[PDB]
């Protein structure tokens, strides 16, 4: 009755905030670097190839030993293996059967994970020799998980089919605190390199930044015709890359509410799956749903490398910290360590 | 090469686990509304032998099934329908007794345009397209009260023309059938129950026989 | 009560709150991530080559 | 009478004039014509021609991707790589020497053509077998739960290649003798002659009781128990009209697959068993290469019935043959 009014109002403020960061207006940076060199071509080929699932896998996620990867398959299988004597380490059965997300402690220690039923699953690997005994589970939850990141050992950030995100400790049981007001549902979450922040998109395109201690939101982004699939950041906390469902990679900086860099292409046509920088953030490293992990730059806007590894779409990626390789996931089965 | 041994052990264990998990057929169950999941849960489990994905499972007749269910965790339908691409025998329901449903949370929404509406979302689906439907309809007891007026041009534009059981239920699997593609080959195996009945799983067992004498012959490429 | 008159409130509160924050120097931060990935580009163990020695993935 | 024999080759021509020399040297033209000899030069040339561009193109094939290879089309491979055999070693030198001269190669030549020419149609008709009896267990389903794997189809070509070895190579040494017969042309195997010292009889019963009537048996159980699994089927499920058309489809092709084998392997067996039950009887040289014609020409119209009018194969392979169009 009277919040069409509200409407009307906020109409003219979001066109105000609109010039406001249209009062700067700068360009994207290649129109200002014209100094800098191209990077070159740059070729990888396989060193290792993975073996060992029967299914499509879904995700993973580099240690911080550098040395131990994880990965999720479909029928309920959680492996973790090394990637030096390319030989499984520990391989875990599941409760339920289905997986969409993975994570690793940055302590070293033990895993976290949890699918399509609204539970995440926390697995202790520290003192039980062989099959694992699962260590905590944890509901609060009326919708499918997408994305699970571990902060410390003691906390975990969690983000739901419910368009929520919430944040959890783990030797309690329940949620410490929730992070609401999001319209679409959300799809994926990075923790940022200081454990304070996280960025956080959705369906709508609506790229939101939250804080843990005051558990409010912060700012808004929204550049993107459609829906997106997944985001990080670049390490030294200052922007943070994004990618959607129509191949418009594009970079937004943490103080400024503006496309700094888009990264499109003429030719390709099929959405993305995972983003993730490398260590140097020479190059933004890219997976597509025609078979290709094309590798971008991240400073003159060229597809750069481009490696087939296989004959699928590829799922998810992402790098070491210390930059020495490259890991990805096909849709069957192959999981692939490009260098 | 303690290390190389633990894998090696730990290898064999997983192909044993696959080559066990291989000989089983993963059905996937859904549909809108009250259409009868209670039932046909019910008369599929324990009959024979005297909030996430509810998994039942059963077994009748040397074939060892397993069936899903998506009916707790709605949400948008585009985004996780797709990891289960590659089952053989999508499940179907369908409640016979749409015509008097008004409402269900909306003003003025009939029931049969709602299924109809989720049934086009499917065949069309580009993840579903070399699977076959098994569809159902049930309640039929209930349908068999159109013998008091309840004319079949409400939901409808007149088209059955009559009243009787036999040509109205012809008309209703007609229309379904009629709203498939048949894109590629597929093809809709129609049934017709109601609550107080028995041995409708030798319906389905003898359906999902048809997908694998009519499926394996088309990787030896004989058919 | 559940979302609908609701939400909205809770969106052009949200937009209240964003009204008030300053930004600007879209050159300078560009500048400034300019020389941030040139000043460890060279040393980057991705951008140049492997020679064979400490790389864990010998062909073995 | 019978033809005559010299010490290590038979002819079947008579002594009555004293004309026939030996087979390994000067020419002959007075067994048959030489259009005649030039008539199979060209059929065998054009048989070449055929026959290699289909094995090279479906290993090509198979080669490119791997959508194709799976556990099963392990034997119809075998069975694209053993009939190379038959139109790389046993082919060429029938041409060579219907061209010039007469089979100028040597006794020790003959017995290394035999071998490479006997293996390749032994691979080729137990690998029509084991490909039945394949089908019959994939599809029927006679065991109690048993699925397919792939060390079963690994087992099953070597198979096949231990049968076809170890009974086309011990006529080399011992129980029988390669023989140049026929227009001395391709050297076949001793079952015509009747030398009493190569043990001769107790090879043709062997050959007749192994390699001729338990495949033909175990083809027609097979696809006895295939057409009668899918009418069956297909009788229950009325109104589905799909597999109304895949019951003509599979009963057109195993009646199609049949006759073709039967038409590639009867002659020899029908010369064999009239060689057996009338000890002694006359006979043409052109009349007894006739059953080398009809087994030869399963190097071209044996994979065109298993691989081109095969399914899966077929749209794949000619979109990568030049890309442009069905
Ligand atoms: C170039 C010549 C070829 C491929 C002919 C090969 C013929 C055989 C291996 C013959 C086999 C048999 C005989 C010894 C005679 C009766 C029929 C067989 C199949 C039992």
């Amino acid at each position: 009755s009277e919040l069409d009014q509200l409407r009307q109002e906020a109409e003219q403020l979001k066109n105000q905030i609109r010039d406001a960061r249209k009062a700067c207006a700068d360009a994207t940076l290649s129109q200002i670097t014209n100094n800098i060199d191209p990077v070159g071509r740059i070729q990888m080929r396989t060193r290792r190839t993975l073996r060992g699932h029967l299914a499509k896998i879904y995700a993973m996620h580099w240690g911080t030993d550098s040395r131990l990867l994880l990965s999720a398959s479909q029928d309920g299988k959680l492996i973790i293996w090394d990637s030096y004597t390319t030989n499984k380490v520990h391989a875990i059965p599941l409760r339920s059967s289905w997986v969409m997300t993975c994570a690793y402690a940055p302590s070293g220690n033990y895993v976290a994970c949890g699918g399509l039923d609204n539970i995440c699953s926390i697995y202790n690997l520290k003192t039980r020799e062989g099959n694992v005994r699962v260590s905590r589970e944890l509901a609060g939850h009326t919708g499918y998980l997408s994305c699970c990141r571990f902060l410390d050992d003691n906390q975990i950030v969690t983000s739901s089919g419910d368009t929520t995100c919430a944040l959890w400790d783990i030797e309690t049981g329940q949620q410490t605190t929730t992070f609401t007001g999001h319209t679409g549902d959300v799809m994926s979450l990075s923790l940022a390199p200081d454990t304070r922040l996280f960025v956080s998109g959705a369906c709508d395109a609506s790229a939101k930044l939250w804080d843990v201690r005051e558990g409010m939101c912060r700012q808004t982004f929204t550049g993107h015709e459609s829906d997106i699939n997944a985001i990080c950041f670049f390490p030294n906390g200052n922007a943070f890359a994004t990618g959607s469902d129509d191949a418009t990679c594009r970079l937004f900086d943490l103080r400024a509410d503006q496309e700094l860099m888009t990264y499109s292409h003429d030719n390709i046509i099929c959405g993305i799956t995972s983003v993730s920088f490398s260590k140097s953030g020479r190059l933004l490293l890219a997976g597509y749903d025609d078979f290709n992990c094309n590798v971008w730059d991240a400073l003159k806007a060229d597809r750069a490398g481009v490696l087939a590894g296989h004959d699928n779409r590829v799922s998810c990626l992402g790098v070491t910290d210390d930059g020495m390789a490259v890991a990805t996931g096909s849709w069957d089965s192959f999981l692939k360590i490009w260098n | 090469s303690a290390e190389e041994k633990h894998s090696r052990e730990l290898e064999k264990k997983l192909k044993e686990d696959a080559e066990k998990d291989a000989r089983t057929v993963k059905l996937l169950l859904l549909g809108a509304g009250e259409s009868g999941k209670s039932t046909i849960v019910k008369q599929m489990k324990i009959i024979h032998q005297d909030t996430g994905i509810i998994e039942t499972q059963f077994s009748f007749k040397d074939l060892n099934f397993r069936m899903f269910d998506v009916g707790g965790q709605r949400s948008e339908r585009k985004k996780w329908i797709h990891c289960f691409e590659g089952v053989t025998a999508i499940i179907f329901c369908v409640a016979l007794s749409d015509y008097d449903m008004v409402l269900v949370e909306d003003d003025e929404v009939n029931r049969m345009h709602e299924s109809m509406h989720l049934f086009n979302s499917i065949c069309n689906n580009k993840w579903f397209t070399d699977t076959s439907i098994i569809l159902f309809l049930n309640k039929k007891d209930l349908f068999e009260e159109k013998i008091k007026k309840s004319p079949l041009s409400i939901c409808f534009p007149d088209y059955a023309g009559s009243n009787t059981y036999e040509e109205a239920g012809n008309y209703i699997k007609v229309q379904f059938l009629e709203l498939n593609m048949r894109r590629d080959v597929k093809e809709i195996y129609s049934h017709m129950t109601c609550a107080t009945d028995t041995q409708n799983v030798k319906f389905v067992f003898d359906a999902v026989t048809d997908i694998i004498i009519k499926e394996n012959l088309k990787d030896c490429g004989l058919f | 009560d559940l979302t609908e008159k609701d939400k909205l409130k809770m969106e052009v509160d949200q937009l209240k709150k964003e009204v008030t924050l300053e930004r600007m120097l879209v050159s300078k931060c560009c500048e400034e991530f300019r020389d941030y990935v040139e000043e460890r580009s060279g040393e980057d163990p991705l951008v140049k080559g492997i020679p064979e020695d400490k790389n864990p993935f010998k062909e073995l | 009478m019978n033809g005559t024999e010299g010490p290590n080759f038979y002819v079947p021509f008579s002594n009555k004039t004293g004309v026939v020399r030996s087979p390994f040297e000067a020419p002959q033209y007075y067994l048959a014509e030489p259009w005649q000899f030039s008539m199979l030069a060209a059929y065998m040339f054009l048989l070449i021609m055929l026959g290699f561009p289909i094995n090279f193109l479906t290993l090509y094939v198979t080669v490119q991707h791997k959508k194709l290879r799976t556990p099963l089309n392990y034997i119809l491979l075998n069975l694209a790589v053993a009939d190379l055999f038959m139109v790389f070693g046993g082919f060429t030198t029938t041409l060579y020497t219907s061209l010039h001269g007469y089979f100028v190669f040597g006794p020790t030549g003959c017995n290394l053509e035999g071998f490479f020419a006997t293996l390749g149609g032994e691979i080729a008709l137990w690998s029509l077998v084991v490909l039945a009896i394949e089908r019959y267990v994939v599809v029927c389903k006679p065991m109690s739960n048993f699925r397919f794997g792939e060390n079963h189809a690994i087992m099953g070509v070597a198979f096949t290649w231990v049968m076809a070895l170890a009974c086309a190579a011990p006529p080399l040494v011992g129980w029988s003798r390669y023989i140049p017969e026929g227009m001395q042309c391709s050297c076949g195997i001793d079952y015509y002659t009747p030398h009493e010292e190569t043990n001769n009889e107790s090879f043709v019963i062997y050959m007749f009781v192994v390699h001729f009537i338990i495949p033909l048996i175990v083809i027609f159980f097979c696809y006895g128990q295939l057409v009668f699994t899918v009418k069956e089927a297909a009788a229950q499920q009325q109104e589905s009209a799909t597999t109304q058309k895949a019951e003509k489809e599979v009963t057109r092709m195993v009646i199609i697959m049949v006759i073709a084998f039967l038409i590639c392997w009867l002659p020899y067996a029908g010369v064999a068993f009239y060689i057996f039950t009338h000890q002694g009887s006359d006979f043409g040289p052109i009349f007894m290469t006739i059953p080398a014609f009809f087994a030869k020409t399963s190097a071209v119209y044996n994979p065109v019935i298993y691989i081109m009018m095969n399914k899966q194969f077929r749209n794949c392979m000619v979109t990568t043959l030049c890309c442009g169009k069905n």
